[PDB]
């Protein structure tokens, strides 16, 4: 239920596992960061990036991506900047796909 | 009673919560890829034109605008939406514009 994705600081994505795109249903590079997110967790995404940006480190444990037949996936995600030659690079994630049940009683919780 | 809309900066739905269906009588679908104007009273456009480009301005300042939206049921509902860009955290690009669109 894990994969990893990889991303520009600005969070749109350069490469995921194969994994990550099945579940997601896609392609999935060419497009921004933000556009799959939920609009009732955009604030949530975008504070956690915040935190990744100045910290090097997120953590964000339910919030919605959606699917290529239009439904919603609840995901729980740590995040990480990687370095290059001192200067922040990209960005590593690491998701589990969880069920709804588990998201909506996170979300509460988040 | 209300549904979300996103926009690219120049007017055009890129997105539609279904809540649409029930406050205006569309499927999202049908409003994707339309201009908001294009939904808009006559004289109202002008007004929802220039509050739509204020709103790109002043990046992440939410503004508000009241407008007649045209119904699926061809009827003219007033709406009042609630807008704000939202910035990229790290390249403060414009991902898009969020409408929250209420009727009134």
């Amino acid at each position: 239920n894990m994969f990893k994705s990889k991303h520009k600081l600005d969070f749109s994505l350069v490469s995921m596992d194969q994994r990550g795109k099945h579940i997601l249903g896609y392609e999935l590079v060419n497009m921004g960061g933000y556009d799959l997110v939920h609009y009732d967790d955009l604030a949530y995404v975008a504070s956690a990036h915040q935190e990744l940006l100045k910290t090097g480190a997120s953590g964000m444990i339910a919030y919605r991506y959606q699917k290529k037949d239009g439904e919603w996936q609840w995901l729980q995600t740590s995040s990480r900047l990687v370095y290059k030659n001192s200067k922040p690079d990209f960005v590593i994630c690491t998701h589990r796909q969880l069920m709804d049940e588990e998201g909506h009683d996170l979300l509460g919780k988040r | 009673t209300e549904f979300i809309s996103r926009h690219n900066i120049e007017g055009i739905f890129t997105f539609v919560d279904h809540r649409c269906v029930a406050t205006v009588g569309y499927q999202p679908q049908e409003l994707l890829g339309k201009n908001i104007v294009e939904f808009c009273h006559p004289e109202d456009q002008q007004l929802l034109r220039d509050s739509f480009q204020q709103v790109v301005k002043l990046k992440g300042q939410v503004l508000s605008v009241m407008f007649r939206f045209r119904s699926k049921t061809r009827e003219w509902l007033w709406m009042r939406t609630s807008s704000f860009t939202f910035q990229n955290p790290y390249s403060d690009e414009i991902e898009y514009i969020i409408c929250t669109n209420t009727n009134v």
